[PDB]
């Protein structure tokens, strides 16, 4: 498959974070905590991890998923797993 | 189980919606289901009484377990999907290129001189991440598997190089 | 013989008086010469064997263990000088002098007319295996390991020789060739049925039989590694040999005092077929993979019939290149790892890819796959025992399945799956590993071409 | 036969030199695969000389070139038998393989071992040859386990991966527990005969038959994945789809309807052995059709297919049908093998996905993938004309007008209902509908190694049904006067069966919601003979290893002698060292010499 | 010749050495030389002893 | 031809002429008439040039024939030296009749390819001629054992002479 | 507690000679070493022993059988006897008992 990159991962993750009605897609950028600043609760931050699953095709164990509450550590978790360095 | 009672119920809301997903395929009919499962989390989302809550997970357990797809979707790098381990075959530590000959060696002048650097760096920092580990670590031995993070500058990560030097995921 | 004996005997000078650094490449060169003297043997007929002389013959059932036996010596210095590189100087050469007496003692009691010539030199080969195992083993247990050996073999061979002792008595000869006109029946009575028990328990002891295979292996798991090729591919060939020879004058109480030692043969190849399957230790795994192909060499020399005997004759010879194959395959992994474990070190394909391949062909030929000669010997003792009892063919075909089951396993065990993280001193395989595994299965694999040469008289 | 038996050795001879020059390494490894995907074509065209001149004169011959080895009155020799069946299987086998490895030159491009894979490829071919062509059945079991090891080192081509090394042990576990039999059948055959050599066994034609046609029933069991030896097929699938297409088609599964045919002479008047092989065809076809109703994974649901045909015909070889059945190999390895390389272009394109949930859409996406993909469907289902018509059609005709066990005759016509359910839930699933897949698309499927390899093996699945049953001479009498609703059954229930299958299909859109029955999950968990035998049987043996055993151990044990030589030494050396007792004990000696045992005397 | 190189004629004197007495053993065992039912006949008009 | 005839018979070849209702030519003349140019005349030539070479150089071989010697019948109770000579005899003629028995096992074989779906009528001969000498070869040596001799198998004869004798007194 | 030497680290012979065979740390003996094990080995033993086998003459007289029994079959046939007659020895040297 075509190769990833950083600022590709970080366009498709916020992508899919402005198809979700929940969130307000001015106040997104990739440091808003899901909590703190976008006011959602643990169990908006299970959907979230399932679209970035479904996004890119890949599981992300629940011990994992838990500890990413902003998009960039998305984005940091994704470039790891994917070898990406760019 | 070492989960808390709020992880818990957020491992079984995943479980519960990819199960829910592998019936309804078509899209449409898994979002029409997924907010009526959503709303039955909801619900409760507000009991304070812990034996009450702790009641209603063990039989949304129950119920998952009559429910469960007998053939649930599976990533196919995930565990028990069709690709996991695929490739382990082609990941070879990187001590192989240790045992290189000299003739093997000579294909690559400019890799096997950034290696040396790599090889270098490794030797250096060892011994400070030793005493990094020894004077943070509590008597009687760690408590956790976690590692700490380097303080000073110029230090490294204690206990880096299988993690910073494995094999890529898609290796050849 | 005196044209392989005495070329075997200077063996020992050359030896001795070679210089400090080239016992090695001496030993081996001129003893590849005497293996390559030895197709010489192959001149059989089709109604006479070839009687040399008073003393030492050879037929078409002793020219292939006596091939084998001379090909193996050159293999053993082989894979003997890596773990002995360390050794004092007047030591190393003290265990090439063990090896090559023992090549002596062997190609002698292989060719020996006389009876009692042959249990003096097959008694003899005690000596210079005891002493390889227990001075030169590794471990605590080779000392245990050499007394179960030494008194396993020695409680089957004292009756033996007594039996022998009165056959010379009330026969007049034990010449072989003259125990074949001059052999009489042998009636029911309690005296015949220890004579019987006499002439045969020390051979199945060898074999061994399962129910006495204890000793073997211990003696694998603690020998060094050229101690266990010598004695898993011709010492335990000592005990079929014997067999083969000894039952002519057993005849016809042979019919009814079989039964206990089939039924032995019949179930302990099917359990010890299972214990393969969890065992811990490779070496050990080996050993019980022995004991399960040469209970098929006790039922064919048993039920005495031609397609019987041709059977295990190829399987004496077949299994003698792959067990020695398979130990020195452990070996080399052991000489990395320094350990026996199977499970220890995994997904060593990837990094030894062509000893991957070794791996892969003996282990094939492990489980007879067809057209190899440890197939050919496999089925026709399948055949003949068929005609002997319909019923034998489940466990005669339980036992494929069973032994497909543990040949693959490990090599699926120590050759696939994702290798040990901790092990990185897994060094690329030596030419020495690479020539020593070639040896074993070129020879091996050619022989399908022409293997009428290793299915013994009834050819 | 001087041009038929000299082209007829050189098609086998070039699929050899390819291995050759890889073990002698005077090749050149710049294109490998390329050099393999030549050698067959040309391999199927000198192939295609043979054939044309049995077609034509009905030519065949034996060729028994080189004496091996004689035993007694046994002699082997390598010995080739140049007839109906090997004529027109090895140029069909070929012509399959062409395609196979032409798909393999992109299906496994990235894969850095390709010129080991198609190494294997070739020596997987070579030995079905050898197995295709034996006169005899000791150079018949050369290539009956020749295929058995190429299949487990193919299936476990991943060797990282756990999953594979568990299938390709399987494969090896259940084909060899059906050698039993093959080898069960040699023994007979030399016992009774004195021959393994097949012009013997039917000259001789012996009238017990019983037992070496229930060795073979059982070797063809495993071989070929009938009911009791079935699971290992579904599980190899582990390996890469080429493996899975060549595996399914035109090597390993159909050896063990291939043995069955070769051995018609005694069948033939044997009606035990029909009755027994009919029963379990019936329950084979039956069974892995409806494990095909709920499978999701596309291979799987093409494995299980295989495993319904492959009891098809089993079921013909016991209507007493061999051509029949032999014909109906010969048909089904062309669109089998387009769908599993059809099923290969979806999961390369979704990225190695193959789950038929997650596709969709892809009728339009596809074009060229849909087209194989749909005359593949329509000729196993047997439309009119199409390649499987001209074999499964006439099959049910047979058996329905045959003298028959009526159990058998319903439950093969109901499996041939549920192969149209089945294809039409890949059809619809895989094509249908609206994309399931992730985002970022990646469709691509117009590479021409693709492309060509698939068209040949189109119009395989098209006409060579139509020139195969026109060219081979008859032998048998085909019964063609029935009622009208015996005639019309395959075309009807297979009618209903798309009918009923669309229903259940369009039945999932709708926003309802339901629990599994115990069909349901019985169908979805392959009835639970895997997840029942793969845990039970392997526990039982892995965990298998009274008073009177007690004393033959206690009593004879090293302990037990080491530890009464030590009581019988510490009572000879625990003296006192007293010239008062030692002297004493030499009274009571003479004593006891003179009382007792008379020593004096 | 060479003080380096003169161990190597141990073993292949072994062998010629090994033949010649092998060859001397068969002298002693010609007790039924032209004389067995089988192979007896009359001698060439050079030959001396059928074989030797 | 190159082997006996009569050893290793075959019916004359009875090949039926072309008799084409096609306008189409027939792909098998042309490439026959190919192979012969292309392959058969080249291995031809290579051939004869062979043959030239072994014409210059003539030598022969020879069959040996051994001399009849008394059988075991006829030694003396554990006299070895007249027991070897029978007992070399008798393994001889041992290797000889499983090879009279292979012979005619051939000879049922080729005829059941040759015949074709007639076999079981046409190869009548061949599988009585077969099962007459399978019958004799029985008798001889089947049962003997692994450790077979003269000896043995004069035993054998013996028990079956006086089973056949007590067949004639009985009736 | 006794003076004992420690066991010595595990050496690699690649370490100092990269072209090691693994038959001697002298790399001019281990190169002699590999040189009479593949020579002999190989080019003497296994192909010249093979050559040799290929080419034994006629191993336990096979082909005289053959011949022979060539030679009788043609012989009975031609004068009528049976190809093959079920008593071994001629019942005219047989006296049974009784
Ligand atoms: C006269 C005296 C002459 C002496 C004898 C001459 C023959 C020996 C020549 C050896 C030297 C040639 C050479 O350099 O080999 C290069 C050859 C390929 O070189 P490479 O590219 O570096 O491959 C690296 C790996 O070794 C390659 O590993 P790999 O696994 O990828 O492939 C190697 C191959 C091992 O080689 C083979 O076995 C050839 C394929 C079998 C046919 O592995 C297999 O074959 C596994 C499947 C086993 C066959 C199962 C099918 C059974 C068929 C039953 C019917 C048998 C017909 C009768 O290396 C080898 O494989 C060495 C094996 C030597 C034994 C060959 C045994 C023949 C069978
Ligand atoms: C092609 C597809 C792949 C098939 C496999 C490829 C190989 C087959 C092609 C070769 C064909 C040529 C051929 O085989 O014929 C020649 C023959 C077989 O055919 P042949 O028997 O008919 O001989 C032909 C020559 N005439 C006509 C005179 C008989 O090959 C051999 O006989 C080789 C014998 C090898 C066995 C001896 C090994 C050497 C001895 C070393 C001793 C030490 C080893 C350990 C001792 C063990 C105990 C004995
Ligand atoms: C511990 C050992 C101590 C215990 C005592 C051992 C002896 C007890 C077993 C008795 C053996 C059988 C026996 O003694 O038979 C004697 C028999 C005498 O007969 P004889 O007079 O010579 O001939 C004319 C016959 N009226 O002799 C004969 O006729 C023929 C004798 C042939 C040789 C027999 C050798 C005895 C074998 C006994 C051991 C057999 C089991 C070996 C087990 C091995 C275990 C690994
Ligand atoms: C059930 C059987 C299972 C067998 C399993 C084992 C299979 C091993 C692989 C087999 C490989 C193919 C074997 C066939 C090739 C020929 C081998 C051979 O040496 O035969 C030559 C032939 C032998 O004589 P033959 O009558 O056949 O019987 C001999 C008894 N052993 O005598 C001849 O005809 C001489 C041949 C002359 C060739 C001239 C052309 C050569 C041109 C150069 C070639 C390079
Ligand atoms: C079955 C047919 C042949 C049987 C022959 C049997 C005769 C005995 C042979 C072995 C003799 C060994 O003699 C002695 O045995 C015991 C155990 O057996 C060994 O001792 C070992 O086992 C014993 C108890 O099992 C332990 O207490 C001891 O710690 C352990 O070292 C001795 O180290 C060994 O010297
Ligand atoms: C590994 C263990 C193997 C165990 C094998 C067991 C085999 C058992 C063999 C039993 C046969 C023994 O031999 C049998 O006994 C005696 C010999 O004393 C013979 O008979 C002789 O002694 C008995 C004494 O009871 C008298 O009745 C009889 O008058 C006399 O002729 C039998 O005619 C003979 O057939
Ligand atoms: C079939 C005939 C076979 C004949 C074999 C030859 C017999 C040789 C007998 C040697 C016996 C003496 O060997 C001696 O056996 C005892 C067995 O308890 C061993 O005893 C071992 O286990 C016992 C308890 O089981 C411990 O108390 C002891 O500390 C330990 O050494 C001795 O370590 C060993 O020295
Ligand atoms: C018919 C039987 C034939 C048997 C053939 C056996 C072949 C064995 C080959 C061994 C070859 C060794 O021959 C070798 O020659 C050289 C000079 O001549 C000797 O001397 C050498 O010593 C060292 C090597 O240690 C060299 O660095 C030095 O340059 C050289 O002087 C070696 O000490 C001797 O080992």
């Amino acid at each position: 498959a075509p190769p990833l990159t950083l600022e590709g991962i970080k366009d498709r993750v916020l992508y899919v974070l402005k198809l979700y009605d929940k969130i307000d897609p001015e106040k997104l950028s990739v440091n808003s905590h899901f909590m703190k600043d976008l006011g959602l609760d643990s169990l908006d931050q299970v959907e979230i991890i399932m679209a970035m699953e479904d996004e890119f095709g890949f599981e992300i164990p629940d011990i994992d998923a838990e500890k990413l509450m902003c998009p960039q550590e998305i984005v940091d978790y994704i470039a790891d797993k994917k070898d990406v360095y760019e | 189980a070492y989960l808390t009672h709020q992880q818990k119920v957020l491992r079984l809301y995943k479980r519960a919606l990819r199960h829910l997903e592998s019936w309804c395929i078509h899209r449409d009919k898994y979002r029409y289901f997924a907010c009526l499962l959503r709303a039955r989390f909801d619900e409760h989302k507000n009991e304070k009484d812990m034996v009450k809550a702790t009641q209603l997970l063990r039989e949304a357990e129950e119920e998952f377990w009559h429910g469960q797809h007998p053939q649930p979707y599976i990533f196919p790098e995930s565990p028990g999907g069709t690709s996991y381990e695929r490739y382990e075959c082609y990941k070879v530590p990187e001590w192989c290129l240790d045992d290189w000959h000299p003739s093997e060696k000579a294909m690559y002048p400019d890799y096997f001189a950034k290696r040396e650097q790599w090889k270098k760096l490794r030797r250096e920092s060892w011994e400070r991440e030793v005493k990094q580990l020894q004077e943070e670590t509590p008597v009687g031995g760690p408590r956790t598997e976690a590692l700490p993070p380097a303080r000073k500058q110029g230090d490294l990560p204690p206990l880096w190089w299988h993690i910073v030097t494995r094999p890529r995921e898609r290796p050849m | 013989m005196l044209k392989y004996i005495i070329p075997t005997i200077m063996l020992m000078p050359l030896t001795w008086l070679s210089k400090n650094n080239m016992i090695w490449v001496n030993s081996t060169a001129h003893s590849l010469l005497i293996s390559f003297t030895s197709l010489l043997l192959m001149n059989q007929f089709g109604d006479n064997s070839l009687n040399f002389s008073l003393l030492f013959f050879s037929d078409s059932l002793s020219t292939p263990l006596l091939i084998l036996t001379m090909w193996l010596l050159p293999l053993m210095l082989m894979a003997s000088q890596h773990h002995l590189s360390k050794e004092n100087l007047t030591r190393k050469k003290l265990f090439i002098t063990m090896l090559i007496s023992l090549q002596l003692f062997l190609i002698m009691t292989f060719t020996a007319m006389e009876l009692i010539l042959f249990y003096i030199l097959f008694e003899a080969t005690l000596v210079p295996t005891l002493i390889i195992i227990t001075r030169w083993g590794n471990q605590t247990e080779r000392l245990n390991a050499g007394l179960y050996f030494l008194f396993y073999t020695l409680a089957g061979s004292l009756p033996l020789l007594v039996a022998l002792i009165y056959i010379q008595n009330t026969v007049g000869s034990l010449n072989f060739l003259m125990l074949q006109y001059w052999v009489q029946p042998v009636h029911n009575s309690w005296s015949n049925v220890f004579m019987w028990l006499a002439c045969m328990m020390a051979f199945m002891v060898k074999m061994p039989l399962y129910g006495l295979h204890l000793w073997l292996p211990k003696a694998h798991v603690e020998a060094p590694i050229a101690g266990s090729m010598v004695l898993a591919a011709v010492l335990l060939k000592l005990g079929g040999y014997g067999m083969l020879r000894i039952t002519l004058i057993l005849n016809p109480m042979t019919d009814f005092m079989a039964y206990p030692f089939i039924m032995l043969s019949l179930w302990g190849m099917i359990m010890t077929s299972s214990i393969c399957l969890r065992q811990t230790d490779l070496k050990s795994l080996i050993a019980y993979s022995s004991v399960s192909h040469m209970a098929l060499v006790i039922v064919a020399i048993l039920i005495q019939t031609p397609w019987s005997y041709m059977g295990a004759t190829a399987l004496m010879i077949a299994h003698g290149l792959t067990s020695s194959m398979l130990f020195c395959l452990a070996n080399s992994n052991y000489e990395r790892i320094h350990s026996r474990t199977m499970i220890l070190a995994r997904g060593l394909q990837t990094l030894l890819p062509l000893m991957a391949t070794w791996w892969l062909l003996a282990s094939l030929t492990n489980l007879a796959l067809p057209p190899t000669i440890n197939l050919i010997g496999e089925l026709f003792v399948v055949m003949s025992t068929f005609s002997w009892s319909n019923i034998t063919i489940i466990l005669m075909g339980v036992n494929m399945v069973i032994t497909a089951l543990y040949s693959l396993y490990m090599l699926i065990m120590t050759q696939r799956g994702k290798y040990t993280y901790h092990i990185n001193n897994i060094s690329p395989s030596f030419t020495r590993e690479n020539a020593l595994m070639s040896l074993h299965i070129l020879p091996l694999l050619l022989l399908t071409l022409n293997p009428k040469i290793i299915l013994g008289p009834l050819y | 036969m001087n041009m038929f038996s000299s082209l007829s050795l050189v098609t086998l001879l070039l699929l050899t030199m390819p291995i050759m020059m890889m073990s002698f390494n005077t090749y050149k490894p710049s294109n490998y695969p390329l050099y393999v995907k030549t050698a067959i074509s040309y391999a199927f065209i000198t192939s295609m000389i043979p054939t044309m001149m049995f077609i034509h004169s009905g030519q065949e011959l034996i060729i028994s070139n080189w004496h091996w080895l004689t035993i007694q009155t046994l002699k082997l020799s390598l010995s080739f038998k140049m007839d109906y069946f090997s004529m027109m299987f090895i140029p069909v086998a070929l012509f399959v393989t062409w395609s196979i490895m032409e798909f393999s030159m992109w299906y496994m491009y990235s894969d850095p071992n390709i010129n080991k894979f198609f190494k294997y490829l070739l020596l997987f071919l070579i030995t079905m040859l050898i197995l295709v062509t034996a006169n005899n059945l000791f150079q018949l079991f050369i290539g009956w386990e020749g295929v058995g090891i190429m299949s487990f080192l193919l299936i476990g081509w991943w060797y990282g991966r756990a999953d594979a090394n568990t299938a390709a042990l399987q494969a090896i576990l259940y084909n060899r527990i059906g050698d039993i039999g093959f080898i069960l059948a040699m023994a007979w055959f030399l016992t009774n005969l004195n021959t393994w050599d097949l012009q013997q066994i039917f000259m001789l034609n012996p009238s017990d038959s019983n037992m070496p046609l229930i060795g073979l029933a059982l070797a063809a069991t495993g071989k070929s994945a009938q009911f009791g030896l079935h699971p290992w097929l579904p599980s190899a699938m582990e390996g890469p789809t080429p493996v899975s297409a060549l595996l399914h088609s035109s090597t390993m599964v159909v050896a063990g309807i291939f043995l069955l045919i070769r051995f018609y002479p005694l069948t033939e008047n044997n009606k035990y052995i029909q009755s027994i092989t009919l029963c379990l065809g019936a329950i084979t076809t039956l069974f892995t059709a409806m494990c095909a109703l709920t499978q999701n994974d596309i291979k799987k649901i093409i494995a299980f297919s295989t495993s319904s045909q492959l009891g098809l015909m089993m079921v013909t070889i016991g209507i007493n049908q061999p051509y029949l059945a032999f014909l109906h190999i010969c048909t089904h390895a062309f669109f089998k093998a387009m769908l599993f390389m059809c099923s290969g272009s979806i999961i390369h394109s979704l990225n190695d996905e193959q789950d038929i949930r997650k596709m969709g859409g892809l009728f339009k996406a596809m074009p060229f993938t849909t087209t194989a993909l749909i005359v593949g469907s329509l000729a196993l289902t047997g439309m009119p004309f199409l390649t499987g018509f001209y074999s499964k059609d006439l099959i049910i005709e047979a058996a329905n007008t045959s003298y028959t066990n009526a159990w058998a005759l319903l439950m093969t016509l109901i499996a041939t209902s549920f192969t149209a359910i089945y294809s039409t839930r890949i059809i619809f699933f895989a094509l249908l509908g609206q994309p399931r897949f992730p985002t970022l698309v990646n469709i691509n499927e117009n590479n021409p190694l693709l492309i060509n390899s698939i068209k040949r093996l189109l119009i395989g699945s098209l006409f060579a049904g139509y020139i195969i049953s026109n060219n081979i001479p008859p032998t048998t009498i085909p019964q063609m006067t029935m009622p009208y609703y015996l005639k019309t059954t395959a075309l009807i229930v297979t009618i209903l069966g798309f009918i009923l299958a669309l229903e259940i299909s369009n039945m999932t859109k709708n926003l309802k919601y339901h629990y599994p029955s115990n069909a349901f999950k019985f169908s979805t968990l392959l009835g639970y003979f895997p997840t029942i035998m793969h845990r039970l049987a392997p526990y039982m043996n892995l965990s298998m290893s009274s008073l009177l055993d007690l004393i033959w151990l206690e009593a004879i044990l090293p302990k037990t002698i080491s530890l009464a030589q030590m009581k019988a030494s510490t009572l000879v050396t625990n003296q006192k060292g007293l010239i008062k007792l030692y002297f004493l004990s030499f009274l009571i000696t003479i004593l006891i010499s003179m009382i007792l045992f008379n020593f004096h005397e | 010749v060479v003080r380096d190189h003169w161990v190597h004629v141990l073993v292949p004197m072994g062998f010629v050495f090994g033949y010649y007495l092998d060859r001397k053993n068969d002298e002693k065992l010609t007790a039924f030389r032209n004389k067995s039912l089988l192979y007896k006949r009359e001698l060439k008009p050079n030959e001396e002893v059928t074989w030797k | 031809d190159s082997w006996d005839k009569d050893v290793y018979p075959e019916p004359p070849r009875r090949t039926p002429a072309p008799s084409p209702q096609t306008s189409l030519p027939n792909p098998i003349t042309y490439l026959t008439k190919a192979f012969d140019l292309l392959v058969d005349r080249p291995v031809t030539l290579v051939r004869e040039f062979i043959e030239r070479q072994h014409a210059k150089n003539k030598y022969y071989y020879y069959h040996r024939e051994f001399r009849r010697v008394p059988d075991i019948t006829e030694c003396q109770e554990k006299d070895v030296l007249c027991m070897f000579e029978a007992e070399m005899q008798w393994r001889r003629d041992y290797k000889v009749d499983q090879e009279i028995v292979n012979i005619i096992q051939e000879r049922l074989k080729a005829c059941q390819q040759r015949e074709g779906e007639s076999h079981r009528q046409n190869c009548a001969k061949e599988l009585e001629q077969f099962t007459q000498v399978v019958k004799a070869y029985q008798d001889r040596y089947h049962d003997l054992g692994a450790h077979y001799s003269a000896r043995k198998c004069l035993a054998k004869q013996k028990q079956r002479m006086l089973a056949e004798r007590k067949a004639a007194k009985e009736a | 507690r006794w003076q004992e030497d420690p066991e010595p680290e595990d050496e690699n012979l690649y370490e100092k000679n990269p072209d090691s065979h693994g038959y001697d740390k002298d790399p001019a003996v281990d190169i002699w070493n590999m040189r009479v094990v593949f020579f002999f080995g190989f080019s003497i033993v296994l192909v010249l022993g093979s050559t040799f086998v290929a080419y034994l003459p006629d191993y336990r007289m096979q082909e005289w059988a053959r011949r022979e029994a060539e030679r009788l079959v043609k012989y009975r046939e031609a004068h009528g006897l049976p190809i093959m007659e079920s008593n071994c020895f001629d019942p005219s040297k047989i006296q049974l008992p009784e």
